């Protein structure tokens, strides 16, 4: 390619190559995927996508877009990257260089979810204006795209419609504002923004660069967080009141509406299984749900810190 | 192809080229008394040359018409008019905001539904303005911009951006008045001068003419092409049923919608072409036409400041060891009756007179061997430098390109 | 068919400075001393008088495949072909130095202010093209052919990987079609190199401006100097191009490839240029060579050139009565019989050889000369009875002959 | 015709060392050459007195076994005989390590010491001739004669390349320019043994593929001579037109060296005869016309018709046979056939046929008045115009002949048996 657009600030690489797709007429996807790779046997993905260094190498002359910029500042790894491991997160971003297409998406735990959740495309309604107000075109943006929560952390909620990422999985779509957004009524809960604005910050952050803890870790962070909150026994736990603390901090619609709706009737339930020990790579949320019931006045990034220092 | 250039940004001072970067890394225009010395050029011509054999002396002979140049007083208008429509041409593409993106998001539609003149976004203005230049065959419409042009990097690469910005681009017509051969001519020209495949990329998909419009303009725009300059339009006049106004309406649409300026270099045979429509002339030729005129002996009563300068100036090239100090008005007065004021007739005489002088063995200058050569080595160009002479407007009305 | 390894030579012109192209061909010679490269003459043929009959008849008819002997109008030829073809390579020189840092700092300088103004690359100009128009039967391919016989035609350079195609000669579309012209250069370029091109670059599909860059991706490719397109003529009454869409083509092909082209044609091709400035400017590029039947006389005496070249081939006859001297009767009336017509005279010797040798005298008189005239010579005798009349529009009745 | 190579000097310093020249039969002066293509048939005193039908068949078997050589022949075979073997010149395998030698001198030449070199070795002037005449003059058997000396065929040891001397093509009534091709494929692979036609020559290949491989073809196997006979066959208005012909057989040159011989009436002349540059091609080694044998050529008879008409006089088997010939027999000959070849024995043979249909057993003027006044009614026109020697009535005839006379001959074999 020869000119390969700079990709903005704080969007998705997928969007990238559609507006790199949209500056030189290609319509045919077959063309675009032929021209950007070589290899017409690829997937197109949102969030955790492969083949990588191509892209970087396109962009060589400017000398700031590197792997480890586009891996760490264009993608959805930062939600991913601190809570698999250390050994596991090194080997995946070593193996995002290569045409495994298929081992990104199977060895991240979090990320094998088999089928996807929503692939449907989303958009938020008053983002469109700032970034015609300021860029003069539309893009993904990695707020709004979440693996599970649709909803923008500084507006109250996203606005889904038609199509899908595995409708046509060898195609890159981009957003038009003129096409006409399919703006419908929203109403939104107050309680999963408030979450959605918490975890927004670990997108944009340069510590997280080198910092991911290990699962005895995590286990050890959160036996002493336990500890500390007095919500456990001797060698045990109020099996209770760890029940109405998320009860008070979230209602049961935005547990049920995340998928997360408590089952504490049963000895079966995330939370039950983060207060045991740890044996694989729980998602995000299981753990930003537990710091904002917990600890409401730290941060993901202090408490990140506070979590890895011992 | 051609070498790429880095940006460097320097300082403009005009309040509409605040700080837009592609008018920006352009080089600085200079002054009316450097412009007649920017562009003169001449052979070296060591005076240690004249001692050499014949067939060693007699090969750099040969060089004086593609190495000497004498700018006029029009190439300093024509220079100033071509700066002033390549950098306000620009100030709607101004990439830093927001604004030469808009231009390539209203470039999907044409590519995707066909039609040119489909808005999406109503606050993309366009202001390439346009210029036509029309003048007598062998006067160095060519040869003037080439060395016009020559003081530009034509492809700038900016850092800080990833745009590789192409400040000119010339191609030429089919030799018929083809469709899609223009199109197909652009790629070539443009992955030439980039070292890329485009003609490759977009052509041997078999696309149709309408959708190949569109492709060329939108890669038209995603390099800052500057300004598009298409040689011999006279070309066109041979065209199928429609052909000669298609392209007619093509080159009026993408000047006053798309936004890339367009310079068009033709010889007067196109005066017909584009006296269609006042419609379609006065869009295409919104500048105007620059009509080039051979050089008059007279002007003012007095001798012409600029025939003199052009042939006293040349007079110093001679590479006979009997030539003359000064020259004789006889053998001026015979040299523009033989030339009849063409640039290119001149020059070629000048050599071919020096070649045969060489030759004979009389290494003198006269006259009659101008006369001689004239009338030995000039025969297809009798007729019409004829007409020229006689200065009949019935015979000049055919032929002779005025 | 052949390719040659080059060595590199040195010129005192400083216009070519260190241009492998320039200095891998032959040096340069004076135009006087190049008029002795191209004579020659049968060998031997000094002690063939008391073989056979059989032997003595086989060896006449070669005489007009092996003698040439130079005119004083070759040496302007010769000249302007050599500095056509020397000259079309400063514009494509392969050996670039360090310009990108040149081009740099001076760009770097003249932005801060330094500099007042800088001068970047230009593209090679328009290269010269030679129009060569002479009566048929005056030798415009032998002559050429001897001339570019001294220049190899395939060299190759070690250094670089690039064949560098000295000359090139074809002939023009005998139906006076684009598509065919475009055909005969493929077909051209296998004869000589020896790759194909016939079928890999022979698609259909391509039009004529699209032939154009075809032929162009392999005439820059190689380091083409010439492309002598032979028996102009025909381009005159074509079909594919009505007014000017032949010359179109070459027009467009000088401009943007710029190798020279030199095209040789009959006097019925000068109404195909001579038509408007902007194609007539082309055709006479480095002037035009016109060519006329050699005079007898030349002002008030007989002319040199006419009794050096009949008296050169007189001593080649293989009679058993062989005459040393030639009496003027026979050859006042050997040129009336040719009427200075170059081809006319080297048949009208060898067919009367041998008729003199098959009819049993050996000897050569004004009669037999005369009989073998009106019996052999019977479809040239309109043409030639023509050049006696003299009269401008009696010629103009037939097309391949100055008027 | 395969003959095998074998090698004889020639004084001709030309010819030095090339295999192919050498290989062909060594020359020969005018003796031979005339002596070696007489013919004529025996006709033993034995079969005077026996059946009347082997007496006919014989006699029909007179015009193919019989042949007179006039004063063209010698002339014919000298001119054939040089352009085949000069048409070899150019395209001598006597080629050996060049490369040195161009090498060296391209080395010598850039130091000075060798003023100048020539550096090519394609020095082969197209060389043709257009061979045509009056239709039935004798441009076939006597070409088949004259072409039947040299061997088609010759194969060398040391080299693996077959040499076709000469070659002769037909075309169809119709006639076309495409079946050119075809006729050439189907003649070489019977003179040589391959599966050319069916291995490349298919029918998805265009006109132009034919000419472009029928060219690697002729350079593949050393072509000597290309033999068209009677293009007025060729129609005029299939093809496309009065000059597209003209333009073929023109491209028809670009085949390396093959001497063409083109063959037909003179109709065809006016497509070559249009300008200085047309006669000066054409006739490239001069302009050799066929024409009817005259009577008096000189003042006297020509010895030639005398001998023709004596020898095909002693060729009589009648019981009732006459010697001595009457003048007003060759007078009337001369009158009713005007000298050619075609006419001469087919009327001997038809009179001397209805000798026998009659039972007369001799040969009288009447008999032969009667039988020209009957027979010969589609051919007249020729007749005549020979006969008052305009040659716009002989042209605008010459594609006359008549139809089908083998046959005509068979129901005269019946109407005798009968
Ligand atoms: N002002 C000038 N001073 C000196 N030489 C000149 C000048 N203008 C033109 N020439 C010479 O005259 C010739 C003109 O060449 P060029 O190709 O530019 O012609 P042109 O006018 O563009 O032709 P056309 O209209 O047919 O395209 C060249 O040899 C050039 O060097
Ligand atoms: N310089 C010469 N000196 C002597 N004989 C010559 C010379 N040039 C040509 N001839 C003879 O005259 C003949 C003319 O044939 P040639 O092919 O040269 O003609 P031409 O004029 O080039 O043809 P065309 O009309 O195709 O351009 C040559 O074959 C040769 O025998
Ligand atoms: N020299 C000859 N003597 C006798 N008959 C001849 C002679 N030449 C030709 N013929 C007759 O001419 C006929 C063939 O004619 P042909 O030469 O094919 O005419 P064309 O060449 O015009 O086609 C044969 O049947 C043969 O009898
Ligand atoms: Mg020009
Ligand atoms: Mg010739
Ligand atoms: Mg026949
Ligand atoms: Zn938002």
């Amino acid at each position: 390619m020869r000119n390969f657009p700079v990709p903005y600030s704080n969007e998705l690489i997928y969007s990238t190559i559609a507006r790199a797709g949209v500056y030189q007429g290609i319509v045919s996807p077959k063309q675009l995927l032929d021209e950007v790779y070589g290899n017409r046997k690829v997937v197109a993905t949102l969030g955790l996508p492969s083949h990588l260094g191509v892209i970087a190498r396109h962009l060589h002359q400017t000398g700031r877009y590197a792997v480890q910029q586009l891996i760490y500042e264009h993608t959805l790894f930062p939600l991913y990257a601190p809570f698999v491991g250390k050994e596991r997160r090194d080997e995946a971003i070593r193996l995002m260089e290569y045409q495994a297409q298929g081992a990104v998406h199977l060895m991240l735990g979090v990320a094998a979810s088999r089928v996807k959740s929503d692939n449907r495309f989303r958009y938020c309604p008053d983002c469109v204006a700032l970034q015609l107000n300021r860029y003069g075109e539309a893009f993904w943006q990695r707020d709004w795209y979440l693996p599970a929560l649709p909803y923008c952390p500084k507006h109250g909620a996203l606005v889904f419609f038609d199509r899908a990422v595995d409708d046509h999985r060898h195609q890159f779509w981009a957003l038009g504002h003129t096409e006409l957004l399919s703006d419908y009524p929203k109403d939104s809960l107050s309680q999963l923004t408030a979450l959605a604005a918490y975890i927004a910050p670990l997108l944009d952050a340069p510590r997280a660069q080198e910092l991911s803890p290990s699962l005895e870790q995590w286990t050890l962070f959160y036996q002493r967080l336990a500890q500390d909150l007095g919500l456990t026994k001797s060698k045990h736990i109020r099996h209770d009141l760890v029940a109405e603390r998320v009860r008070q901090t979230f209602s049961d619609e935005a547990l049920e509406k995340l998928d997360l709706k408590l089952a504490e009737n049963k000895d079966t339930c995330w939370l039950k299984s983060i207060f045991r020990k740890h044996r694989k790579a729980f998602s995000y949320l299981q753990h930003s749900i537990v710091w904002q019931a917990l600890l409401p006045k730290l941060t993901v990034i202090e408490a990140l810190q506070q979590a890895s220092a011992l | 192809g051609a070498t790429r250039i880095q940006a460097v940004y320097r300082d403009t001072g005009v309040e509409a080229y605040r700080d837009n970067p592609f008018i920006e890394a352009l080089p600085p225009l200079q002054e009316s008394v450097n412009s007649a010395a920017s562009l003169k050029s001449s052979l070296q011509l060591t005076s240690s040359d004249l001692q050499k054999s014949r067939v060693i002396r007699a090969h750099t002979i040969c060089r004086i018409p593609d190495d000497y140049f004498q700018p006029l007083g029009t190439h300093l208008l024509l220079s100033e008019r071509i700066s002033v429509m390549i950098r306000g041409g620009y100030v709607g593409r101004n990439p830093k905001t927001g604004d030469l993106q808009k231009h390539l998001q209203n470039g999907y539609e044409r590519v995707q539904t066909g039609e040119l003149e489909t808005f999406r976004f109503e606050e993309a203005r366009s202001t390439a303005q346009s210029l036509l230049l029309i003048g007598c065959s062998g006067s160095g419409k060519t040869t003037s911009l080439h060395r016009i042009l020559a003081t530009y990097p034509q492809v700038i690469y900016h850092r800080e951006l990833n745009v590789e910005q192409v400040v000119y681009l010339k191609i030429d017509c089919s030799h018929n008045g083809s469709l899609k051969e223009i199109c197909l001519n652009f790629f070539r020209a443009l992955d030439r001068a980039l070292g890329s495949n485009y003609e490759r990329r977009y052509g041997l998909k078999r696309h149709g003419i309408e959708t190949m419009l569109a492709l060329m303009s939108q890669i038209a725009n995603a390099h800052a092409l500057g300004l598009l300059v298409i040689d011999e339009i006279q070309h066109l006049s041979r065209s199928r049923s429609g052909g000669s106004q298609e392209m007619l309406n093509f080159f009026v649409t993408m000047v006053n919608i798309i936004g890339v300026p367009v310079m068009l270099i033709g010889t007067p045979k196109a005066r017909e072409i584009f006296e269609a429509d006042l419609r379609s002339a006065r869009r295409g030729a919104g500048f105007g036409a620059i009509f080039w005129d051979p050089i008059q002996q007279t002007q003012r009563g007095k001798p012409n400041q600029e025939w003199i300068a052009f042939t006293d100036n040349l007079w110093q090239l001679q590479l006979l060891q009997r030539k003359d100090a000064l020259l004789s008005d006889e053998v001026r007065d015979v040299w523009y009756e033989l030339s009849q004021g063409v640039m290119d007739i001149v020059v070629k005489l000048f050599v071919l007179a020096q070649l045969r002088a060489l030759a004979l063995g009389n290494e003198r200058i006269t006259a009659g061997l101008l006369r001689q050569v004239y009338q030995d080595e000039l025969k297809p160009v009798h007729p019409m430098l004829e007409a020229l002479r006689s200065g009949i407007p019935e015979r000049i009305a055919r032929y002779s390109d005025l």
